[PDB]
């Protein structure tokens, strides 16, 4: 049994600065990735940001690439992004996952829990 | 005077001065001379009668003063590698050696007297010479002042022992006083070389800056370098030298010149050593006194 | 005797990256780095591991730590793109590293997917083969799958993905799936589902047989 | 000016930046060549551990007509080594001395200074910067390379300086513009050392400088009528300008000028109180053979050594010699003795001569009449 | 002034011997050891022979121990690459190498391979010489709304390598995407070529695949058609 | 050689022939040589120059070591009137 | 075009960092405080090639050697800069009469000792083992200084009657050296008899030495003001007086003058001097550095007139009067490193006094 906790993130001004934290245990952390996800009202499921296990890969999207800051821990198991210059409009719950695939830089998606950024 | 031990050499022949058991060591005139004193190393004895099969005769003696010629001649620097040692070999090398000086092996048969053998130690300047039996041709013994004082004084028993060793150093005139070699105890292993190539001495007694002996060095120290392979470092201080037996010495066997020579004598055949320092009070240097003058004066 | 092996990785233009090389046994500083442009020769960069040979500038520089040998990359230009390789020669025989290839950073593109049905053509051939196609995806690394049939079928899939583009960056991946004429008549429904590293729920393109 | 136990003395000269020095041993008397290298001009890096791959390295190499290096000492100014030295100066003051040489001396510096390029290329290093004045003469005529691993940091710093200040001997690829000279630069240096032995002028010499990389770039020299046509066509194959054509050393050990004379040192291998340590000492002589066979090889064995020799049993030979300069004859006897069914062992024996004086020695005697035997029997 | 010309490659049947030289053009062969790697489509590097004609002492891997024979000829400056009992797995392109072993400076003994040949191609495998069999891919009538729609062209089971597809539409391409050819089980090759184009663009314009193999001398085109 | 009294006087080097009639082999040596192969005693307390007695049998008998170098190490134990001598002989191969 | 210093790495960079802040606050040019490793050796070697820093901080007795290879650049002060500071430091920084350096401040060594492990400081060299016998009973020791520079060593050196060079009118004699004299003799002996007496350990070094005396595991050390925050930071009750006298003799250590040097090959020397007679050598640029790391006494005779209240740099002042003036000839920089290996192979004990003097006697002027 895997378990999944995110933390942070609510009623926030728009254009300020906001920080997010996503984290798991019970296994084995360092071979595996962490990935963030969006799920805009009236959208699909869109992509946010990945982090590779030892520092190889910072990937973002074409939307957030020069204004949020994904980071990873070893040592507390918890990642954490940095959101810089936040619009008005990409208020939208925001999701973490779980990598499932085992010695390999594929990935396989799962979200566990999401929590609902609102900015005004 | 000296009667009572010249009949005594006269009589008691060389027969009774070999010992039970003893190794001999005889070297091939066309070997290396590298080798040569690493088998003195292996064996132990300092003397071996060399034979020349070219010529079949003994042709001379190498020792541990040829080792102090070689390594006073053929020897140019600590970092240099002295390829001289190994390439030249008793034959090349005594062909340079004794260009000037020409001197046949001497020897004695063991049927002559000992008086005869203290005269031809003490006359050619010889410590060791051998024996050899004229009827078969072949060495026995290599023969020394210490075994001729060994064989002295388990026979110096009798009633009439003290006709001069009652009297004191100073008055016998025993040993040589006015030109004495010496040298710091800083002094390099190569000044020592050269000293004993310059002079003819046996022993180096080392002093301080004040000149107290602190230690001696010998030629039979010398062996120990080529022991263990320091031959090709000659630069180091002769504290360095000394340091291969400083676990194992005493001290400096000192003596003075108010002293009667019988009990020098006990006190050097008891230690198995071949000389004495004189000194002082203070500790300085006066004199050596050697087995060569000891004998010197007991064969007048 | 020994192996070698770097690591992998892709960054963006400028940046300062670090390609370990962990010996197996213990070798001297006697390690080489040679960068091969895709289709070229492997040009040589720094020999002995920690010097830089003459040519090529002073931005690639190489430290040494015990048997970890590294090269670093400080102001990366746009030109240095191109697979780098570890190297002992140190011992009799000579071992390559697994060669680093380096990416240069794009922002994540989702995938897309468009199933290819095959052509009345090739079925009277008797050889038929399925393909599903990846267009203008990022990074390099995808996984699909062919459950066909709602069946995993395995070993007849063979991914073929191309290099990058000079102006967008971009991936292409084709994974053809191989049969014959007689394996339709156990094949109603063919689905190539991809699980991308951005695709947030895997997609899949089903088309159903004889229309 | 003191190093060791060497001081230093008067400067012989500055060629290039290295201030060699001679040194003397107040204690032995002995000269050696220091040579100073400033850490201002050619070093870049002062980490210690290239200090120690120098000493490492460089002490290692070995060889009779390379000057050996004896010690690096590290200093906080200068860099101090101590290569050996040779009073007969360099090998170009010689030419300007004597002019032309004479052909047997001619060759017999090339085929020392080319074993000395070949112990160097064996222990795979070249030497860039070869000259008539990096090469020395001892006082026995010999010919020393004086520097290996100089010349090799100081051309990949500076090699366009290193080909203006000299174009002749720099190498048409340096002034082509290759990157590394490697070997191919040590045979043209030693074509053009070996030219100046035979002739004594240089073959490429102008006075205007780009004049003269035109003719370093261009195959052609001068060729006198004083040297045979043998030693030409060697010549032509070794100062080839382009490295295809140019000379090995195995195409230089298979010419037929270069192998009239040839000591055999110079290639190794063509077709590739007290303590006493105790010692095991042994009986006899233990061969593992037939019994009926030893005795025939010790028949083998006597019968070249000119013995006269007669039996008892069948394996008790008393044997007897007459020795060439002493009148008197030597006996002995061989005895052979069964320690186990596989080895057989041979004992000697010896017997005292009972009225004779004779003269020289008879134990001796008996070992001449062993160490010849043990030798030829090896067993 | 170095290039190293190799020769002697281009496709060999497996179990037959070939001799693949490297003419050492600029420097000499007798010091250098000549170096050979061995370079997978798809994998990296992977050295196989040496031979250093100076000491006459030869290097080999462990997986090609004494089964490649390496020869050096230094009268005409070549190296002789003569293979024998070859498997299937030994299909790669060869690469010729200097190699410089001498000390270039006082602390680094160097040994690396300074100067590479081009590296000419050698193709192993049982198959002969076969002709391409191009088949259309049927762009799908249903898609996604505001979604470009795919086409591409099959080409499947040809034999050798080279393949150049080209488009009628016109001379330049864009959208293109040429992917890596892929050797299957039977030996043969495989090729797609896919063009992204607006969906609109169905009806309208048509496109026409053009398949060249030269080796072959199978210049044969393929009309694409929508059709369900 | 006039103190031996031999079968065949002769001492020539011709009469040497293997085609004796007689497969005998040869006789065992004593077991004190077997210490003398396998030990020699040197006293440490005593003068090096010194040596324990040997015995009356290993007198004349050769004692070679191993070549390490360009020696031959070769010795007997001889035997005078009384005194025991034991002449080691170093000579180049 | 900017400005690089390189000052050793227990100086005060961070006020040379802040005086250059106040440079870049004025006219934008940006300067990069570096501190590298044995900087005496990387200095020249750099300086060949053309390259490396534009200014150098060091003691005037390197500054001949870089003079000599054209390494320093000539200065021209004003009359009312030269005013400005004291006359024997422009006397010191003179190189065949000509002026070389701008002089920074003057700096000596002096005795600082624990004033709770050791109220009542020795007047006597003597009498220092007599003391650490009573010490080493209370697990603590007596003194414990830098053993590998001979900066440390050299006052007992030279207390007796030893000198780097004889200095009659104007010249340095690099024949007539005092190394190998009686006194020097005696004070290497009796730095010897220190250590075989199980007084002081051969390996001792700066560091060690430093949190030692920051720890309060000595009782007394020898070291220069520079040390002094660090002496702060720890909270020991700490004093400064004069060195002890050997022999009836004082001891005589070198007297040391930092000082600022620049490249001949620089083309920011306008700059530079700009920069060093405007805010470095004056009443707000010297305080900056001191509030950092203290150097002692100052050149700046209006700063050093504030400055001198303080009784530990009169004490300094005290020892440098009754100290010696390093010479400025190229000679010393053979000297400094034959001194280190003959103090180096005498606390060891792989050399004798007499020997180690002796290679110290030989390679004093030349090497
Ligand atoms: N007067 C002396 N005082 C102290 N030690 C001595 C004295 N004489 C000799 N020795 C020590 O005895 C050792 C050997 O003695 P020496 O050098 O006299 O040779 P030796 O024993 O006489 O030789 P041999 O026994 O063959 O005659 C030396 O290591 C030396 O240190
Ligand atoms: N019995 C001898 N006959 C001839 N010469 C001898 C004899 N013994 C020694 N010599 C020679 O005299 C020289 C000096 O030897 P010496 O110093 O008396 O020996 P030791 O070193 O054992 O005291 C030696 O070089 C040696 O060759
Ligand atoms: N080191 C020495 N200095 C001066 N004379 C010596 C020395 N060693 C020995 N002699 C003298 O040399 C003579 C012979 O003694 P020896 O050299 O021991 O055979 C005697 O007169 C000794 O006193
Ligand atoms: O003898 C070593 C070293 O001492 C001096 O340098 C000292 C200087 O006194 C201090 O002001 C500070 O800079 O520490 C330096 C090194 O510890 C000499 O100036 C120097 O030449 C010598 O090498």
């Amino acid at each position: 049994q895997v378990q999944l906790q995110e933390s942070g993130g609510g009623l926030v001004q728009p254009g300020g600065s906001l920080r997010l934290s996503c984290a798991a245990s019970g296994r084995t952390i360092s071979r595996y990735a962490m990935s963030w996800f969006r799920q805009a009202p009236g959208k699909e499921r869109e992509f946010v940001a990945v982090a590779r296990r030892s520092g190889d890969g910072a990937f973002y999207a074409d939307s957030v690439q020069g204004r949020f800051t994904v980071s990873r821990d070893d040592a507390k198991n918890t990642v954490y992004l940095q959101m810089n210059s936040l619009k008005p409009e990409d208020t939208a719950v925001y999701y973490c996952a779980i990598d499932s695939d085992t010695f390999y830089s594929g990935s396989y998606d799962y979200w566990g829990q999401g929590t609902q950024v609102t900015v005004s | 005077n000296n009667s009572v031990y010249t009949s005594f050499m006269k009589s008691h022949r060389c027969y009774d001065l070999i010992p039970t058991s003893s190794k001999l060591v005889v070297f091939d005139t066309s070997l290396q001379v590298k080798k040569a004193f690493f088998a003195l190393v292996t064996n132990g004895v300092r003397a071996a009668p060399l034979w020349d099969s070219k010529k079949q005769s003994f042709v001379g003696m190498l020792t541990i003063t040829d080792f102090i010629n070689i390594l006073h001649r053929y020897y140019k620097s600590a970092l240099v590698q002295i390829y001289e040692l190994e390439e030249h070999k008793i034959e090349t090398w005594r062909e340079v050696y004794l260009q000037d000086s020409f001197k046949p092996l001497v020897c004695i048969s063991p049927n002559a007297s000992l008086f005869d053998a203290v005269s031809s130690l003490i006359r050619n300047k010889i410590h060791r010479l051998p024996v050899i039996d004229p009827e078969s041709g072949n060495t026995l013994y290599i023969l020394t002042h210490k075994r001729i004082l060994k064989f002295l004084k388990l026979f110096i028993t009798e009633f009439p022992k003290p006709e001069f060793m009652s009297k004191s150093l100073e008055e016998l005139q025993i040993g040589t006083y006015a030109n004495i070699a010496m040298v710091r105890t800083t002094t390099p292993v190569y000044v020592a070389l050269g000293i004993f190539v310059q002079h003819r001495v046996s022993a180096l007694p080392v002093v301080d800056e004040k000149g107290r002996v602190v230690d001696i060095y010998s030629k039979f120290d010398v062996i120990n370098l080529a022991a263990e392979k320091t031959y090709n470092n000659l630069d180091v201080s002769v504290t360095k030298a000394l340091q291969h037996r400083s676990h194992y010495f005493e001290g400096v066997l000192k003596c003075y010149l108010h002293e009667t020579l019988e009990t020098i004598i006990n006190r050097l055949v008891e230690a198995e050593v071949h000389r004495l320092v004189v000194v002082d009070e203070n500790d300085v240097v006066k004199g050596i006194v050697s087995l060569s003058d000891i004998l010197q004066a007991l064969v007048l | 005797q020994m192996t070698q092996s770097p690591s992998s990785l892709s960054a963006s233009v400028g940046d300062r990256v670090t390609i370990t090389c962990r010996a197996s046994q213990s070798v001297s500083s006697a390690v080489a780095w040679y960068q091969q442009k895709p289709g070229k020769a492997p040009k040589l960069l720094i020999y002995s591991a920690s010097s830089l040979y003459s040519g090529v500038p002073s931005r690639f520089s190489g430290s040494r730590s015990g048997t970890d040998f590294t090269l670093t990359i400080s102001s990366l230009q746009p030109e240095d793109f191109a697979t780098y390789y570890c190297q002992q020669s140190s011992s009799g025989p000579i071992t390559f590293g697994q060669g680093t290839k380096v990416e240069i950073k794009r922002t994540v593109a989702a995938p897309s997917v468009f199933i290819f049905p095959p052509s009345d053509s090739q079925l009277k051939s008797g050889t038929a083969s399925v393909v599903c196609l990846l267009n203008n995806f990022y990074p390099r690394e995808a996984k699909v799958q062919w459950k066909v049939d709602n069946a995993l079928q395995s070993g007849n899939s063979q991914e073929s993905v191309t290099e990058q583009d000079s102006k967008d960056s971009t991936y292409s991946l084709s994974s053809t799936l191989t049969l014959s004429k007689a394996d339709y008549e156990k094949h109603k429904v063919y689905a190539c589902e991809v699980t991308h590293q951005g695709l947030s729920s895997p997609v899949t393109k089903s088309f159903n047989r004889g229309e | 000016v003191k190093i060791g136990h060497y001081i230093l003395g008067d400067t012989l000269g500055v060629g290039t930046f290295g201030k060699v020095k001679v040194g003397k041993h107040e204690l032995t008397g002995h000269k050696v060549a220091v040579k100073i290298l400033n850490r201002q001009k050619i070093r870049s890096l002062d980490v210690v551990g290239k200090i120690r791959r120098e000493i490492q390295n460089l002490k290692l190499f070995r060889h009779p007509h390379i000057i050996k290096l004896y010690q690096v000492i590290s200093t906080p100014s200068d860099i101090f080594m101590v290569m050996e030295y040779v009073s007969g100066g360099e090998l170009f003051d010689y030419i300007c001395k004597n002019g032309r040489l004479d052909e047997k001396e001619s060759r017999r510096l090339f085929q020392q200074i080319l074993s000395g390029v070949d112990y160097c290329h064996r222990h795979m290093v070249v030497h860039r910067d070869l000259k008539p004045e990096n090469v020395l003469l001892d006082a026995h005529m010999n010919a020393k390379i004086a520097d290996f691993g100089l010349s090799n940091m100081m051309s990949d710093g500076e090699f366009l300086r290193t080909s203006c200040g000299s174009p002749n001997y720099a190498a048409p690829e340096v002034i082509s513009g290759r990157l590394y000279a490697g070997p191919e630069v040590d045979i043209w240096s030693s074509g053009v050392i070996l030219y100046a032995l035979l002739c004594g002028t240089l073959p490429f010499d102008d006075d205007h400088v780009p004049t003269l990389f035109k003719k370093i770039c261009d195959g052609i020299f001068y060729t006198p009528q004083y040297l045979n046509p043998s030693v030409i066509s060697l010549l032509k194959h070794m100062l080839q300008v382009d490295p295809m054509k140019r000379a090995t050393i195995k195409d230089i050990r298979e010419h037929e000028w270069f192998k009239q004379d040839l000591p055999k040192y110079l290639f190794p291998e063509d077709p590739s109180h007290q303590g006493v340590r105790k010692a095991k000492w042994h009986l006899g002589i233990r061969s593992q053979s037939r019994p009926n066979d030893i005795m025939a090889e010790v028949c083998r064995a006597i019968k070249q050594l000119d013995y006269e020799w007669k039996v008892v049993n069948p394996y008790y030979l008393r044997v007897r010699r007459k020795n060439p300069v002493t009148s008197t004859y030597s006996k002995m006897s061989l005895q052979l003795y069964q320690v186990d069914s596989r080895t057989y062992l041979l004992d000697f024996r010896s017997i005292d001569d009972e009225l004779t004086p004779r003269p020289g020695s008879h134990t001796i005697e008996f070992f001449e009449m062993c160490a010849n035997l043990i030798k030829i029997l090896a067993q | 002034e170095v290039q190293l010309v190799e020769s002697g490659g281009g496709l060999v049947q497996p179990g037959g011997s070939l001799r693949l030289s490297c003419a050492a053009s600029g420097f000499n062969i007798y010091y250098y050891s000549i170096h050979w790697v061995r370079q997978a489509p798809g994998k990296g590097l992977e050295w196989v022979a040496s031979i250093y004609p100076y000491s006459g002492s030869t290097s080999y891997a462990d997986s090609v121990k004494g089964r490649f024979t390496i020869s050096a000829d230094t009268s005409k400056n070549t190296a002789y690459l003569q293979m024998n009992s070859l498997r299937a797995e030994d299909t790669a392109v060869y690469y010729c190498a200097r190699y410089y072993p001498y000390f270039i400076s006082y602390y680094s003994k160097m040994e690396a391979m300074d100067y590479w040949g081009q590296g000419t191609l050698v193709t192993v495998s049982s198959a002969s010489t076969k002709g391409p069999s191009v088949f259309p891919l049927a762009p799908s009538s249903k898609s996604t709304s505001g979604g470009t729609a795919a086409l591409g062209c099959l080409v499947k089971d040809y034999f050798p390598e080279p393949v150049t597809v080209s488009w009628n539409s016109g001379a330049l391409t864009s959208g293109v995407h040429t992917f890596p050819a892929v050797l299957q089980s039977s030996g043969l090759y495989s090729l797609s070529s896919v063009v992204t184009v607006p969906s609109s663009s169905l009806g309208t314009q048509t496109y026409i695949c053009n398949v060249n193999h030269k080796p072959s001398n199978t210049k044969v085109d393929k009309k694409v058609e929508p059709k369900s | 050689d006039l103190s031996s009294s031999p079968p065949g006087p002769y001492g020539q080097e011709m009469y040497a022939f293997r085609s004796a009639a007689r497969f005998k082999s040869p006789p065992i040596l004593p077991p004190h040589l077997l210490q003398v192969i396998l030990n020699k005693d040197t006293n440490i307390s005593c003068d090096p120059a010194l040596l324990p007695e040997p015995n009356h049998v290993m007198l004349n008998h050769l004692y070679a070591l191993s070549i390490k170098d360009s020696v031959m190490v070769l010795s007997a134990t001889h035997r005078y009137k009384k005194k025991y001598v034991t002449t080691l002989l170093y000579k180049p191969i | 075009g900017k400005l690089v210093i390189w000052i050793n790495g227990d100086k005060g960079y961070n006020g040379l960092a802040e005086v250059g802040k106040k440079f870049e606050k004025d006219t934008g040019i940006k300067v990069t405080v570096e501190h590298p490793d044995k900087l005496e050796e990387k200095f020249p070697q750099v300086a060949a090639t053309g390259d490396g820093p534009d200014i150098i901080f060091w003691a005037h007795d390197r500054f001949g050697g870089y003079a000599q290879s054209g390494l320093l650049a000539e200065i021209t002060p004003a009359a009312a800069f030269q005013d400005k500071l004291y006359p024997f430091t422009w006397d010191a920084v003179r190189y065949n009469g000509k002026l070389i350096a701008y002089p920074i401040a003057v700096e000596a060594l002096s005795l600082i000792y624990n004033k709770d492990l050791l109220p009542n400081p020795p007047k006597t060299w003597e009498e220092i083992p007599a003391l650490d016998k009573e010490l080493k009973a209370k697990g603590k020791s007596a003194l414990m200084f830098n053993l590998q520079e001979p900066y440390f060593t050299w006052p007992l050196i030279a207390a007796d009657g030893g000198y780097a060079f004889k200095y009659e009118n104007g010249k340095y004699d690099i024949k007539d050296v005092g190394v190998d004299n009686a006194g020097a003799k005696a004070g290497l002996t009796f730095l010897v008899d220190l250590i075989k007496n199980k007084h002081m350990n051969a390996d001792t070094d700066y560091s060690i030495a430093e949190a030692a005396f920051n720890k309060g595991e000595t009782a007394m050390t020898i070291n220069g003001p520079w040390a002094w925050s660090n002496i702060d930071t720890s909270a020991v009750n700490y004093g400064v007086t004069v060195l002890p006298t050997f022999k009836g003799q004082p001891s005589k250590p070198f007297v040391g003058v930092l000082s600022a040097g620049i490249n001949a090959a620089s083309p920011n020397k306008e700059l530079a001097k700009e920069f060093l007679e405007n805010y470095l050598l004056t009443d707000e640029g010297l305080e900056a550095v001191n509030k950092d790391k203290p150097l002692g006494a100052v050149a700046l005779k209006s700063y050093e007139e504030e400055l001198a209240k303080d009784p530990r740099i009169a004490a300094t002042m005290e020892n440098a009067q009754k100290g010696e003036i390093m010479p400025n000839i190229p000679q010393m920089s053979a000297f400094w490193y034959a001194v280190r290996t003959a103090v180096i192979n005498a606390a060891s004990g792989r050399q004798t006094v007499d020997e180690a003097l002796k290679d110290a006697q030989t390679n004093a002027a030349e090497f």
